[PDB]
RNA sequence: AGUGAUCUAGAAAGAGAUCCACCUAUCAUGUUG
């Protein structure tokens, strides 16, 4: 299960990209929630919502 | 509740008593903790 | 209707337990009666017996999904963990209005061999469910027949 | 200051509350060394080397101690129930969340002046008996002044009390009339009289032991008196070993001992058969019952004695003495029942608690008069058999226990353990009811049970007390055999060995068991080694100031005060001084702010504080401020650095750490006893993984007492002769509880082979 | 999945987190939303 | 059930039979026996192997 | 009463073992 | 003992 | 996790027996256990199949 | 403002190898101040 949700992230990381990805998951030091966002402008800058 | 005045009853009676009293509960602890038949097997 | 009361319950979990500290007091166990049934996770999780060893526990429901590929014989359960959610139904009132949906124990009891038996009481009915010779021989050398 | 890192359940409920949603990760700001005894052997003095408190240890008497009372448990099991039903209806009542809401002549002693005179010039040693009221206390002193033993050094009297040595002091002078100071003069903790013509000095036991810390041969005095001596503290025992050998010294030093009677021959055969003198005293005859039977609860035959005298006896308030403040509470409350209960058919009665815990104020209420028409009931501890007289007493209650202290030196657990009195305390208990007239005293327990159940002399503090101090003083003196040092009943080796060590680790002994230039520098505080250790550490970590008031602060009673009706007030003033670290640095913050406010009363009073502890510890610090500057020390501020603080400590109290086993709380590293943290501590709640402790007290569980957080680093660090990094790690683990199961052994193939075995009827 | 919700209480946030996206539902402007979901096939056995 | 036979216990409902004949004298001797016990002194809460002899 | 049962062979679990038991308890309460 | 789901009355009893 | 198989199953084979038996055996000897965990793996690199 | 809509049903001879819903677990310390 480890090894699966990890090359799992891998394959998540390709479909979103470095940016979005950070956008929703948020600085390693402040991580968002699921589903959640630090701003509404961030929430809108990009398709992926 | 019941007092005698000091004196007025005779000690060692009341030590025999309590020597009684003694040896009674410490025989009957014998028979609360030994280990019978059923404990044993 | 669960969610919406896990909702409502841990808010005032919340609020009771800012409070506790604040009179520097610890919540009783039956300061939450009431709400110990409810929540999701249940609220009677947080006085768990193993707790302490609990909080370790992580990965704890991808886990039991994926022993599916390791167990011939899987819980249904696979999607809860007691020790984490708690309870989460009760299903102890479906036997009384089955009794009561039946016509009560006297109704039940006419359509049995009840009266043939001679037994004093219906409340006297204890089944013996853990004994018999069926018991006593599932362990010994038997064939298949 | 540091985050208390959250232990496991403090983890669990934090998941499971942000599980839920009512929390997140944006709230909790948190979540952003095995330490062993060390296994070399010890030193050569101790690798060569390594009580009694009833007459009979299952007897009734024993047992009824043991037992307690089910009066007082029946009226918690009362107590209880009724708290609970109250704060049910309570918050049910809150449940509903609605939304708007020339005198001295006629002393008896006087009679025997010219014999109380040529016994102290032809002997040296003379064991004295007196009956209280005799005079004896202010007149031998004076007596000896009269007769030119002053010409050669002081007469010097100790008493075990300062009360005591302070009123006899004022009432000599008051007599030879002069002031204190000059002719006759007082030198106590904290407070020195004496002038340069001083003739006779009342002063404390324990500052004639620290006297002859200094001057072993006593060479100051022409005469001692060790007054109340049958008290057997652990000073006048000292002094009475010091003073045999001095006596062999010196010809010219007399010594009298104040024995009572049921010690005057231990004290005479002691002092070298030395001669026994009476005096008679002011004291009216007491009539003795005893109960005809043995009593099986003590509580309740002293709340019916109580009932049969008010109603059958004449005149005469009544003193009941009994073992602690709580069993004192339950029976004002139990005896007010009773009495409502009673009703009309009694006369009027008033009920008052004595004990040592009470505040001043209230203890004050119970030497008022009885007002005529009405009878005057007093339940008391012993703090009634010696310190506090009571006029107007004419019936004692005596129901035979007291609470005793034990040191048990190995666990290091003071214990107290309720116990049987001995003969010599219930004869003090009945000489109470014959000071106002001809009372009577009612034992509720058999003649046979005095006879031969309870000690004829109680087992002396030397016995019973840590002993570590008194090693460190009689080591300082160069008494270095301890059993040369002839104590009148010699210590368990029990209590030395454990003593030994202590000062061993301490460093204060070196490996042959001399004592070190350290253990010399600690020898001239008048405190425990382990705070004078931790003292010369903060000399050393210039950090002086802060830690001089916590020991201070450590030394006192407990400094809060917790009224039975404001526990709630009287928690969260308290809860305003706790630090995060426990309870050294709780105290500091404690002090601090009743320095800034300006040493007031009041805001003792406000903040739920004991105002007479804290001008003690004031003292204390004073006391210990002047030694550093004899030794030409300063008090340095380190401003409070908390672990500067916590780590110097730990320099003294390394012995006393405990670890966090998550299965059972507090275990000692030293011995393993599981432990608690005392529900008044800062810590309670707040579980640190390495603590540390100034002593257990058994109570009804082992207690920490004053706990502090540590790093189990400074364990290593502080102490690496007496710990070790961690391993017999050879421990076992159990699975979770498995609610379902009927049996948590069941899922062993061990056991399921058995079930299998048994229902196949194979007998293995 | 995670263990700090079983998977009805992920549908229910899921749904739930959908209806509070900021405009989502609006359509004055001609916008459009568009959920995809689709499996990644032989993921695991694909693994070099 | 009959008097002359036996009779109820009440305190465990059990009925008893009573003795008769050599019964008496069994129990008399079992009586007789239990006393030589406490004479002898093996009594009971003392491990005595003589104790066997007894019986 | 333990070697009694034992040369009879009497059924030690048996409820007539816990009554005969109180049957001289009852005595060593009597004197 | 009897099992709660029989002990149990329900609410129109009472 | 690996005890729970069993929990309930009153017939069991020899394989089964031998797995609860070796899960027996780490619960009275975990260090030996964690040490055995250990060595594993850093040093196991080819496995039963 | 209350209509209608109604499966089922046993005999012979063979066969059969087991596992996981499920009864709510804070102080009470003697005295020396
Ligand atoms: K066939």
């Amino acid at each position: 299960s480890f090894i699966f949700q990890y090359y799992g992230l891998v394959i998540d990381l390709l479909l979103l990209g470095q940016e979005r990805a950070t956008d929703l998951a948020g600085p390693a030091n402040n991580p968002n929630e699921f589903m959640q966002f630090k701003s509404k402008e961030v929430e809108k800058a990009h398709p992926i919502r | 509740l019941k007092f005698v005045s000091e004196g007025v009853g005779n000690v060692e009676a009341q030590r025999i008593r309590e020597q009684v009293e003694q040896k009674k509960y410490e025989a009957e602890y014998k028979r609360k903790t030994r280990k019978s038949l059923r404990d044993q097997l | 209707n669960e969610f919406l009361d896990s909702q409502r319950v841990w808010a005032e979990y919340a609020t009771k337990r800012q409070e506790a500290i604040q009179q520097n007091r610890r919540l009783a166990f039956e300061e939450l009666e009431g709400s110990w049934d409810r929540g999701i996770p249940r609220i009677s999780t947080l006085f768990q017996r193993d707790r302490h060893t609990l909080a370790y526990d992580r990965g704890h429901r991808i886990r039991r999904e994926f022993k599916q590929y390791s167990l011939e014989r899987n819980s249904p359960f696979w999607w809860t963990n007691s020790h984490h959610d708690g309870k989460l139904w009760n299903l102890n009132a479906y036997r009384t209005d089955v009794i009561q949906a039946l016509g009560g124990i006297e109704t039940i009891l006419e359509h049995t061999l009840f009266k043939g038996t001679g037994f004093n009481s219906w409340e006297g009915l204890f089944w013996e469910k853990a004994s018999g010779f069926e018991d006593s021989m599932q362990f010994k050398k038997l064939t298949h027949a | 200051i540091k985050r208390r890192a959250l232990t496991s359940p403090e983890r669990w409920e934090i998941r499971q509350l942000i599980a839920s949603g009512a929390a997140s990760i944006d709230d909790y700001p948190e979540l952003k060394i095995d330490v062993e005894l060390n296994t070399d052997d010890g030193p050569k003095f101790l690798k060569d080397q390594q009580p009694k408190i009833t007459k009979v240890p299952r007897g009734f008497m024993n047992r009824s101690a043991i037992n307690g009372s089910n009066a007082i448990r029946d009226h918690r099991e009362e107590k209880l129930r009724k708290k609970r039903e109250i704060e049910q209806q309570i918050r049910k009542q809150q449940s509903f969340d609605d939304p708007t809401k020339a005198q001295r002549q006629t002393l008896p002693v006087y009679a025997m002046r010219s014999e109380l005179i040529q016994a102290v010039r032809d002997n040296q040693f003379l064991v004295i008996v007196g009956e209280t009221g005799s005079g004896k206390t202010t007149q031998i002193t004076q007596y000896l002044d009269e007769e030119g033993f002053s010409n050669y050094g002081m007469i010097g009297c100790t008493q075990p009390r300062r009360v005591a040595a302070v009123s006899v002091a004022k009432r000599v002078a008051e007599e030879v009339g002069c002031k204190v100071g000059h002719d006759v003069g007082y030198t106590i903790r904290f407070e020195d009289v004496t002038g340069p013509d001083t003739r006779i000095k009342y002063m404390t036991d324990g500052m004639l032991q620290r006297e002859a810390l200094l001057d072993p041969e006593m060479s100051k005095y022409s005469v001692i008196m060790l007054d109340e001596a049958h008290e057997r503290t652990v000073a006048t025992d000292v002094l009475f070993a010091l003073l045999k050998k001095a006596a062999i010294k010196r010809p010219e030093l007399k010594v009298i001992v104040t024995a009572a009677t049921l010690n005057s021959a231990k004290f005479s055969e002691y002092f070298l058969n030395c001669p026994i003198i009476n005096i008679p005293g002011k004291t009216f005859p007491v009539e003795v019952l005893y109960s005809q039977t043995p009593q099986m609860d003590y509580i309740e035959a002293a709340l019916d004695c109580v009932i049969d005298i008010h109603i059958n006896e004449g005149p005469g308030d009544i003193l009941v003495f009994l073992t602690g403040q709580e069993e004192i509470d339950s029976c004002c409350e139990i005896l007010y029942d009773r009495v409502k209960t009673l009703g009309d058919s009694i006369g009027e009665l008033l009920i008052l608690p004595v004990y040592s815990a009470l505040p001043s104020e209230i203890q004050s209420k119970i030497f008022e008069p009885t007002p005529k028409g009405s009878r005057k009931v007093v339940f008391a501890t012993n703090i009634a058999e010696t310190s506090i007289t009571i006029d107007g007493i004419y019936y004692v209650v005596d129901p035979g226990f007291a609470k005793i202290n034990i040191y048990n030196a190995r666990a290091g657990i003071e214990q107290l353990i309720v116990s049987p009195i001995s003969q010599a305390q219930a004869n003090q208990r009945k000489g109470r009811a014959g000071r106002t007239g001809p009372g009577k005293c009612y034992r509720l327990y058999t003649e046979s049970a005095f006879y031969n159940e309870m000690l004829e002399n109680t087992v002396p503090e030397i016995q019973r007390q840590n002993l570590s101090h008194t090693i460190l003083m009689l080591k300082a003196m160069g008494i270095n055999d301890l059993l040369k040092f002839d104590f009148m009943d010699p210590p368990p080796k029990n209590l030395m060995l454990n003593a030994l060590t202590e000062l061993y680790h301490l460093q204060s002994l070196d490996d042959e068991g001399k004592l070190t230039n350290l253990g010399k520098e600690m020898s001239l505080f008048p405190m425990d080694p382990t705070l004078s250790r931790s003292l010369l550490s903060s000399v050393d970590n210039q950090c002086s100031d802060e830690i001089v008031t916590i020991i201070s602060m450590l030394s006192v009673q407990n400094v809060f005060y917790r009224p039975k009706d404001r526990q709630l007030e009287a928690d969260s003033k308290k809860a305003k001084f706790h630090h995060p670290y426990g309870d050294h640095l709780t105290l500091l913050n404690v002090y601090t702010r009743w320095q800034q406010a300006n040493y007031s009363e009041q805001y003792c009073k406000t903040n739920f504080l004991h105002f007479r502890h804290l001008k003690r510890a004031r003292d204390v610090k004073s006391q210990i401020s002047m030694i550093f500057k004899k030794i030409g020390l300063k008090l340095i501020s380190c401003h409070s650095d908390p672990d500067l603080i916590r780590k110097t400590f730990v320099s003294g109290f390394f012995m006393n750490a405990a670890k966090r086993d998550s299965q059972v709380g507090y275990k000692t590293i030293n011995g393993g006893t599981e432990v608690g943290i005392h529900p008044s501590s800062s810590l309670y709640g707040k579980e640190y993984e390495y603590v540390m402790y100034h002593s257990i007290v058994l109570t009804s569980r082992e207690y920490m007492s004053q706990v502090t957080s540590i790093e189990p680093q400074w364990l290593l660090e502080v102490a690496p002769h007496f710990y070790k990094a961690g391993s017999r790690k050879k421990a076992k683990i159990i699975p979770l509880h498995n609610k379902f199961a009927k049996d948590q052994n069941s899922w062993r193939l061990s056991s399921i082979r058995q079930s299998r075995e048994r229902a196949l009827g194979i007998k293995r | 999945p995670s263990d700090s919700e079983i998977p009805p209480l992920l549908v229910y946030k899921w749904t739930q987190g959908i209806n509070n996206l900021s405009e989502i539902w609006d359509v004055s402007r001609g916008q459009s939303a568009v959920l995809l979901e689709t499996t990644l096939g032989e993921m695991a056995e694909k693994i070099d | 059930k009959t008097e002359t036979l036996g009779a109820v216990d009440e305190k465990s409902k059990m009925f008893r039979r009573h003795l008769t004949g050599e019964g008496l004298k069994l129990n008399e001797l079992n009586q007789f026996a239990r006393s030589h016990a406490k004479e002898m002194g093996i009594r009971d809460e003392i491990e005595d192997k003589e104790k066997v002899q007894h019986v | 009463t333990e070697i009694k049962d034992i040369i009879l062979g009497q059924n030690i679990k048996a409820p007539s073992v816990k009554r005969q038991k109180m049957a001289e308890l009852e005595a060593a309460r009597s004197e | 003992h009897i099992p709660r789901y029989i002990r149990n009355q329900p609410w129109y009893y009472k | 996790d690996l005890k729970d198989v069993y929990a309930s199953k009153v017939r069991l084979n020899a394989s089964e027996r031998e797995e609860l038996a070796l899960i027996e055996e780490a619960y009275d000897n975990p260090h030996d256990t964690l040490n055995r965990i250990k060595k594993y793996l850093l040093t196991q690199r080819v496995f039963k199949p």
